[PDB]
C-alpha cells in the first residue's frame, strides 16, 4: 500500500524543518555542555532498550529534549528532569505499552519525585506548544529501506546503528538536517555492508546526492571509526544484540572513496 | 476562559464532556471539551497528546478546527469550532424520510477529503463511526474525535490492536493481521456510505467472531485467491463456514452502479486493493456532486 508515501515524504520534509532546533543553543546555555547532553542521551538509550521501548521513541525524545534546551537554560541539577519528562511524553505518543509514571521516577533513584515529573511534563508540553509529531531520523531510514534490492537485514540495522550515534553528539550532528543523516547513514550503512552505494531511485525520490550527503558522511564516517573509543557506550553495546544482527561488530570501511 | 459564556452541554468526553459556548468579545460561538488532570495520577492522558498533536497539524474544511488548548494545572480545555449536530442523531431525524443522495452523495465525498488529508499527514484515524461526525446547517460534514488517531511511518510497524469500533472495524483488524494501514479507515467510510443509504448499520455484530462471520455473509469468505494471505494470518480459521459472494445490488439496493462500483472497492478484502480516499475521489460517481444541505 504505496499510495500515500510521497506524500508523506514531502510532508515530513516541510515539518522537519519547521520542528529543527537551534543549531547552537548550547553555546547559550550557561550551565550545562555537550559532553552532560551526551550522558543523558546515552543513559536514556539503556533506559529504552531496558523497558524495550521503540527506537523511534528514543529519537522523539531527544528532538524534544534539544527543542527544550533550545529556548530554556537549565541547571545541571535538571538536564536529567527534562530527559525523564521528554521520554515519558515519546512514550505516552509513540508506544502502544508505555511504561506508567512511577516506572520513570524509580529509573532516576528518586533523584526526582512523580511530583516533579508530571509538571516539567506540563512544562514541556507548553515549551512544545503540544507539537509533538516530530519527523525524525528513524522515519526517513524505514523510508530510504523500501529502495533495496533487495532487502538487507544488516543493512538497515547499521544504518539504524550510525543513526543513533548521532543522538548523542550535538555536536556536529546538530548541524544536519534528519533527512540528510538518515542518507548518510544508508549509504555508508549499505557500503560497507554490500559495498554499494546512494541509490540511483533515492536521489529521485530525495534530490540528495553522495555531493550532497558528502559534508555529513565525512562527519558519520569519522563518528564511526572513533565510535569504540568515544565515553559514552551503550549505543554500541544495544547494537552488539542478535537483534540488531550483532552489527555494531562489523569493521568499519578505511576510506569512503571521496 | 474568562471571555467564555457556556451555552449548554453537548456531548460526553471520557475525561470531561462538550459544551457549546460562545465567546463574549467575539461573539464566535465554539465547543469546550475539558480533559481532567489532577496531578498524582498519571499526567496528561496519551489520547489527549495524540488529540493534540496531531489535530493541529490537520488544517482542513472537513476535519473539525481547534481553535485553542487552554491548559491549566488543575484541567485541559480544548476550544474547538462548532456544529450543529452529529451525522447518527441526523441519520435518525430522518428515520423515516430517508437521506437524498445529493447529500449522501455530498457527505460522502467531503469526508473522503477530510480522510485523504489525513491520510496525506501520515494519521491514522481509527474511529470513524457516525457519531463522530459534525454537520452544519451549511452541508458541511467533518471529521471529529481524534482520540483514537495516531501518527504511522512510512512503511508501517505492529500498532495497537484494540482498535476501532466493531460495526466499523475492518477484517485485516479482526483477522489479526501484524500490519494495518489506511486502509482501515475506508473499510469504516464504506460501512458508514452503506449506513447512510439503506439507514441500518452494514454489519452491526456484537462480537467479533460475530461481526467476522456477518462480514462474510455478504462479501463472501475470503479465500487466498480473492485475498492471497489470508489463510495464514493469526486469527484466522480453517473451519470458517464457506459463504459465497452476495451479488453487490443486494447489499445496498437504492444504489446506482456508480454507488455501488464505489462501495464495492472501500469494502475489498484485500487491503492493498481497496481504494484510498485520493483516487475515490475521482470516481464517476461524485460527477455530478454539490454541497446541498442538511434537513434541519
Ligand atoms: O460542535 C462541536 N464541536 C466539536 C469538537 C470536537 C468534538 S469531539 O468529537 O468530542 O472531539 C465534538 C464537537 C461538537 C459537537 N457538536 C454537537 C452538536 C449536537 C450534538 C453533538 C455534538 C458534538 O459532538
Amino acid at each position: 500500500v504505496p499510495d500515500y508515501h510521497e506524500d508523506i515524504h514531502t510532508y515530513l520534509r516541510e515539518m522537519e524543518v519547521k520542528c529543527k532546533p537551534k543549531v547552537g543553543y548550547m553555546k547559550k546555555q550557561p550551565d550545562i555542555t555537550n559532553s552532560m547532553r551526551a550522558i543523558l542521551v546515552d543513559w536514556l538509550v539503556e533506559v529504552g532498550e531496558e523497558y524495550k521501548l521503540q527506537n523511534e521513541t528514543l529519537h522523539l525524545a531527544v528532538n524534544y529534549i534539544d527543542r527544550f534546551l533550545s529556548s530554556m537554560s537549565v541547571l545541571r541539577g535538571k538536564l536529567q528532569l527534562v530527559g525523564t519528562a521528554a521520554m515519558l511524553l515519546a512514550s505516552k505518543f509513540e508506544e502502544i505499552y508505555p511504561p506508567e509514571v512511577a516506572e520513570f521516577v524509580y529509573i532516576t533513584d528518586d533523584t526526582y519525585t512523580k511530583k516533579q515529573v508530571l509538571r516539567m511534563e506540563h512544562l514541556v508540553l507548553k515549551v512544545l506548544t503540544f507539537d509533538l509529531a516530530a519527523p525524525t531520523v528513524n522515519q526517513f531510514l524505514t523510508q530510504y529501506f523500501l529502495h533495496q534490492q533487495p532487502a538487507n537485514c544488516k543493512v538497515e540495522s547499521l544504518a539504524m546503528f550510525l543513526g543513533e550515534l548521532s543522538l548523542i553528539d550535538a555536536d556536529p550532528y546538530l548541524k544536519y538536517l534528519p533527512s540528510v543523516i538518515a542518507g548518510a547513514a544508508f549509504h555508508l550503512a549499505l557500503y560497507t555492508v554490500t559495498g554499494q552505494s546512494w541509490p540511483e531511485s533515492l536521489i529521485r525520490k530525495t534530490g540528495y546526492t553522495l555531493e550532497s550527503l558528502k559534508p555529513c558522511l565525512m562527519d558519520l564516517h569519522q563518528t564511526y571509526l572513533k565510535a569504540p573509543q568515544h565515553a559514552q557506550q551503550s549505543i554500541r553495546e544495544k547494537y552488539k544484540n542478535s537483534k540488531y544482527h550483532g552489527v555494531s561488530l562489523l569493521n568499519p570501511p578505511e576510506t569512503l572513496n571521496l | 476562559m474568562e471571555n467564555f459564556q457556556k451555552v449548554e452541554k453537548i456531548g460526553e468526553g471520557t475525561y470531561g464532556v462538550v459544551y457549546k459556548a460562545r465567546n463574549k468579545l467575539t461573539g464566535e460561538v465554539v465547543a469546550l471539551k475539558k480533559i481532567r488532570l489532577d496531578t498524582e495520577t498519571e499526567g496528561v492522558p496519551s489520547t489527549a497528546i495524540r488529540e493534540i498533536s496531531l489535530l493541529k497539524e490537520l488544517n482542513h474544511p472537513n476535519i473539525v478546527k481547534l481553535l485553542d488548548v487552554i491548559h491549566t494545572e488543575n484541567k485541559l480545555y480544548l476550544v474547538f469550532e462548532f456544529l450543529h449536530q452529529d451525522l447518527k442523531k441526523f441519520m435518525d431525524a430522518s428515520a423515516l424520510t430517508g437521506i437524498p443522495l445529493p447529500l449522501i452523495k455530498s457527505y460522502l465525498f467531503q469526508l473522503l477529503q477530510g480522510l485523504a488529508f489525513c491520510h496525506s499527514h501520515r494519521v491514522l484515524h481509527r474511529d470513524l463511526k457516525p457519531q463522530n461526525l459534525l454537520i452544519n446547517t451549511e452541508g458541511a460534514i467533518k471529521l471529529a474525535d481524534f482520540g483514537l488517531a495516531r501518527a504511522f511511518g512510512v512503511p508501517v510497524r505492529t500498532y495497537t490492536h484494540e482498535v476501532v469500533t466493531l460495526w466499523y472495524r475492518a477484517p485485516e483488524i479482526l483477522l489479526g493481521c501484524k500490519y494495518y494501514s489506511t486502509a482501515v479507515d475506508i473499510w469504516s467510510l464504506g460501512c458508514i456510505f452503506a449506513e447512510m443509504v439503506t439507514r441500518r448499520a452494514l454489519f452491526p455484530g456484537d462480537s467479533e467472531i460475530d461481526q467476522l462471520f456477518r462480514i462474510f455473509r455478504t462479501l463472501g469468505t475470503p479465500d487466498e485467491v480473492v485475498w492471497p494471505g489470508v489463510t495464514s494470518m493469526p486469527d484466522y480459521k480453517p473451519s470458517f463456514p464457506k459463504w459465497a459472494r452476495q451479488d453487490f445490488s443486494k447489499v445496498v439496493p437504492p444504489l446506482d452502479e456508480d454507488g455501488r462500483s464505489l462501495l464495492s472497492q472501500m469494502l475489498h478484502y484485500d487491503p492493498n486493493k481497496r481504494i484510498s480516499a485520493k483516487a475515490a475521489l475521482a470516481h464517476p460517481f461524485f460527477q455530478d456532486v454539490t454541497k446541498p444541505v442538511p434537513h434541519l
